[PDB]
């Protein structure tokens, strides 16, 4: 996350982090239940192997509370496409049910039709994760946070060199230097309404971070509720 | 102060001091039931916790999985100690 602030004492709970071979991270997920994280389908290509490990707030050091869980089943959506990105979705079972506690607990999953007429109609969403902190900088060993604002279709297709499909969305500033960045990348955006928040998106990517007239891209998860629903049902 | 007849759409008036007080039948609110009962979810959100949709030109509240609509309609309860969309602010 490029600005924004780190994650106050419980606020980010449903982040997850996918951690390599390494136990580095390398991409975010969203925890939808004991069992069940979201991430992007794209970065299921960028590690050998990964695990998800949750109630992570700083991966400088161990600091009880984070937990890391197997994936057992990996469900990446079929019309996932490399070039463009579409269909940027995937989601995970976990070989063991996470225990929610502090800092550990999953985003509702909003209604469709609600998310679209009231939530996706909201001045800003959240955006989290360990990512860079910087277009070209080094990862925050801190959960961080972001709100961004909502950025109407032709407002994104116009500013994007690169093809806006309807399984996405524009988040972020025109120039403000705040954005999500790589690492964040399937990570959560998820939409407050009464103090309640709902996953709205995923990081999916953009061109650069926090870049003048580029906005952030994120998979518009309302596009795919009812294929969560049927992947939250697998092994 | 019922006098005046302040309470509007044949709210039931109770009167006291320099004060009075309405009553409001079916489909208002506001001091004198001069406001309308939530008919839309544009407004408010219907006054719904969380999902708002219409049924019968009418607003119905619903909640999400972990939570359960309120006996007034509108509130949500969590059914556990760590429902979806809550912060865990614990300390
Ligand atoms: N600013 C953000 N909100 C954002 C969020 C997450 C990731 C990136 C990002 C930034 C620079 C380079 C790459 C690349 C990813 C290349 C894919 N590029 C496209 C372009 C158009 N359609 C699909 C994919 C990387 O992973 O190195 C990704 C930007
Ligand atoms: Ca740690």
């Amino acid at each position: 996350i490029v600005g924004g602030q780190e994650c106050k004492d419980g606020e980010c709970p449903w982040q997850a982090l996918l951690i390599n071979e390494e136990n580095e991270g390398f991409c975010g997920g969203t925890i939808l239940s004991e069992f069940y994280i979201l991430t992007a389908a794209h970065c299921l290509y960028q590690a050998k192997r990964f695990k998800v490990r949750v109630g992570d707030r700083n991966t400088e050091q161990e600091e009880g509370g984070e937990a890391v869980h197997e994936v057992e089943v990996v469900i990446k959506h079929n019309r996932f496409t490399k070039e463009t990105y579409d269909f940027d979705i995937a989601v995970l079972r976990l070989k063991t049910p996470i225990t929610f506690r502090m800092n550990v607990a999953p985003a509702c999953l909003p209604e469709r039709d609600w998310a679209e007429s009231t939530l996706m109609t909201q001045k800003t969403g959240i955006v989290s994760g360990f990512g860079r902190t910087h277009e070209k900088g080094r990862q925050s060993t801190r959960l961080k946070m972001l709100e961004v604002p909502y950025v109407d279709r032709n407002s994104c297709k116009l500013s994007s060199s690169f093809i806006i499909t309807q399984n996405m969305f524009c988040a972020g500033y025109d120039t403000k230097q705040e954005d999500a960045c790589q690492g964040d990348s399937g990570g959560p955006h998820v939409t407050r309404f009464k103090d309640t928040y709902f996953v709205t998106g995923i990081v999916s990517w953009g061109e650069g971070c926090a870049r003048k007239g580029k906005y952030g891209i994120y998979t518009k998860v309302t596009a795919f509720l009812k294929w969560i629903d049927r992947s939250m049902k697998t092994r | 102060q019922c006098e005046t007849s302040p309470c509007q759409n044949q709210g039931k008036c109770k009167d006291g001091l320099g004060e009075y007080t309405c009553t409001c039948l079916e489909g208002f609110e506001g001091k004198n039931c001069e406001l309308f009962t939530r008919k839309l979810c544009s407004l408010d959100n219907g006054d719904c916790d969380q999902f708002c949709h219409e049924e019968q030109n009418s607003v119905v509240c619903s909640c999400a999985r972990g939570y359960t609509l309120a006996d007034n309609g509108k509130a949500c309860i969590p059914t556990g100690p760590y429902p979806c969309g809550k912060q865990t602010l614990e300390r």
